[PDB]
RNA sequence: AUAUGGAUUCUUCACGGUAACGUAACUGAAUGUGGAGACGUCGGCGCGAGCCCUGGGAGGAGUUAUCUUUUCUUCUUAACAGCUUAUCACCCCGGAAUUGGUUUAUCCGGAGAUGGGGUCUUAUGGCUGGAAGAGGCCAGCACCUUUGCUGGCUCCGGUGCGCUUGUGACGGCCCGUGAAAAUCCACAGGAAGGAAUAGUUUUCAUGCCAGGUCGUACUGAUAACCGCAGCAGGUCUCCAAGGUGAACAGCCUCUAGUUGAUAGAAUAAUGUAGAUAAGGGAAGUCGGCAAAAUAGAUCCGUAACUUCGGGAUAAGGAUUGGCUCUAAGGGUCGGGUACGAUCAACUUAGAACUGGUACGGACAAGGGGAAUCUGACUGUCUAAUUAAAACAUAGCAUUGCGAUGGUCAGAAAGUGAUGUUGACGCAAU
RNA sequence: UUCAAAUGAGAACUUUGAAGACUGAAGUGGGGAAAGGUUCCACGUCAACAGCAGUUGGACGUGGGUUAGUCGAUCCUAAGA
RNA sequence: AUGGUGAACUAUGCCUGAAUAGGGUGAAGCCAGAGGAAACUCUGGUGGAGGCUCGUAGCGGUUCUGACGUGCAAAUCGAUC
């Protein structure tokens, strides 16, 4: 139920020792009428809040998929 | 009413247990005279006044 | 301003069974498409091209799929093709005729 | 047969009133077995319980 | 209960802004002060929300002898969180008459107006997270089948004296001025505890555990309640679509819900309810009882009398449809430091034409006048035979009493009402 | 109110479909308070009750059903006791 | 006569809630204008007062001395109000 903008905090927050699950969601959005893009949301399940980091760049989004720790239970849908 | 005290619902449970006809085998007893349930009560005929 | 929309009608299915005439259907659209409320006022604003399996409408003036359904349903009732042909949209502006 | 329960569930399942639910008269025997909401959902899917068309109130004369 | 990160200190317990004030925190015991809780009603005005109306577009359904780019229908976004958003209020500059600013409503300015620049409440609104993965609307492919699967679209606007509801700033009104506490916070105050190889804050963030007991179905009423009953009675309240129309009128329709009240056949008298009648027009009757007539709106015109406020819609006349037009009534953008374009409301007035002189065409809807008796008025009562000239009422007048009192209550009392009162009062007429 | 089908020994009255209507949003709609107490729902069923009927029912027989830290009570106080 | 029970109806006070279309009329306050020997008078707006008024819901219960009067009802029903 919260938003975070910096990628630096997401990588710190995903190793918070209370995080057990996280989801990756794919959304087909429309920025301009000339071309659609792919908007992916990275969500992490904290004990009290759900942090959603929204990434619009497809290339930067791919770099964040393997950046997550292996102990994290990542859901893709 | 919907919202009710425990006294009322407890006393309704008593009146719901008692609402059914006579057991069949009792009239088969030796020297039996009870022919039916004379204290049967229905919600449409007489009110409990509780 | 001058953007053109393309509406395609897939009449392939009912033409083999012999109950539909694709050539006449394009002819019917030309006379009855109203452009600012007039028949025959299609002064190159719209264009109906028929090639035997698909009928395409390219329009720069006012036009909508709900109009094209209205005209097509007008034709099938006129020729007693109703309860035999349905005007269906497979996807956006990709309408198709179903025989079933 | 008695299909008031079947009509009551169909109204609640399809989200419309009982005055709209249509029960197939020629398929009465099958509808009588639909004792749950899951069964009514099966019957709605295969056309045995069609919802209905709505009654129109046109504003053409008002416009 | 509790640790880490963060915050702070050798200038021991924060900084920045002239200021209104701001921030992620940023020691504060006893004690005291302040606020919230915490409050009427009506009137009109601004804003929001839902609904209503409506345009384009993407789907589905209906009509199609003829016409209809057509009629109906889906296009949704919760609690909570972050950022921003405010009428009012306030701060700094500056110093005002040729007074200015300004509201629908006339109030404010040398106790600092106009103006320029800022601060704040977050009702409310917008964007984003939630959240499209949900819901809605369609298309295609299989099946005894427990059944499904796969695809799309779910978008962008406009308007308003509209309806309902919330809210704001004001105004009117009062011999009426329209609760209490639990609880929550803040401030003043300086007890105590503290720093250097180290301390302190749990009003900052994150992290841990628990949240007992009783209620919860259903009706809520021409069948679940009360009326001896499945009774034409009674019983507090919330939401409220379109048209006509001033109207949560009357009439028709949409959503939703009913199609329940013993039926059948004939159409005598007499009934109950609804109606119409030539000529006359109250002669009927205790008595115009009953019925009829008038009736909406616009224009014209309106007496006696009067406490000057009324009477008054007095009385009395005209008009009223349809269609084709005409005129006026607005917003927002366009100029070196008069006008033009675009967009959008129904409102009024006028003119031709047209018809079996019709037109508030159904519904809806005052009969009027001249007088006498009586009650001043509004209000109240004999539930189930009397609604009145009765009672009340204001106003007027009188009477008792200064508290060891007046009036009244109590078996009595270290008892009570007025009395949380004090003659501009309380009591009795 | 009507036509037809289903069920049944039996249908004016039950169910389903169709048609014709009404309530017309200060409703014959959707929720509650007081009151009732199981009337709610399913199955079986018509001796009695529904002032005709009855296969139906708020009837009869047998059972099922009410899940809270957040909605209430629980706390405060008012007139009062 | 003695001792009890009732304000679930109703009467009055107090406490806390809740409800009440659409019209007509047009009070104070305010603005502008006109006539003016001054003094002052007049006109048009604005505004939205009243135990005002037409009239819904509501509350009531005037007349038909209507229906009914072994009723739907131990007080109801319709119209009028
Ligand atoms: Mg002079």
């Amino acid at each position: 139920a919260r938003e975070i903008t910096d990628i630096k905090q997401f990588l710190e927050l995903t190793r918070r020792a209370d995080v057990k699950t996280a989801t990756v969601k794919i959304n087909k959005k429309l920025n301009k009428a000339g071309k659609p893009f792919r908007q992916t949301k990275f969500k992490v399940r904290g004990s009290s809040s759900l942090y959603t980091l929204v990434i619009n760049d497809a290339g930067k989004a791919k770099k964040l998929i393997q950046s997550l720790p292996p102990t994290l239970k990542v859901n893709r849908l | 009413a919907a919202q009710k005290s425990f006294r009322i619902k407890q006393k309704m449970a008593k009146a719901k247990k008692q609402n059914r006809p006579l057991p069949q085998w009792i009239r088969l007893r030796t020297n039996n005279t009870i022919r039916y349930n004379a204290k049967r009560r229905n919600w449409r005929r007489t009110k409990m006044n509780i | 301003q001058k953007i053109a929309k393309t509406f395609t009608v897939d009449v392939s299915s009912p033409t083999e069974n012999g109950v539909f005439d694709p050539a006449s259907y394009a002819k019917y659209l030309i006379d009855h498409i109203k452009v600012e409320g007039a028949v025959g006022n299609l002064g190159n604003a719209v264009t109906v091209t028929e090639d035997g399996t698909v009928v395409t409408v390219v329009s720069t003036a006012k036009f909508s799929g709900k109009y094209l359904k209205y005209l097509t349903k007008k034709y099938l009732k006129k020729n007693q093709l109703r309860d035999w042909i349905r005007f269906v949209s497979t996807k956006t502006n990709e309408y198709r005729l179903a025989f079933y | 047969a008695n299909l008031r329960t079947q009509k009551r569930l169909a109204a609640s399942v399809v989200g419309v009133g009982k005055r709209k639910v249509w029960l197939d008269p020629n398929e009465t025997s099958e509808i009588a077995q639909a004792n749950s909401r899951n069964a009514i959902r099966k019957l709605v899917k295969n056309g045995t319980i069609v919802k209905k068309a709505v009654t129109v109130h046109s504003k053409s004369r008002t416009r």
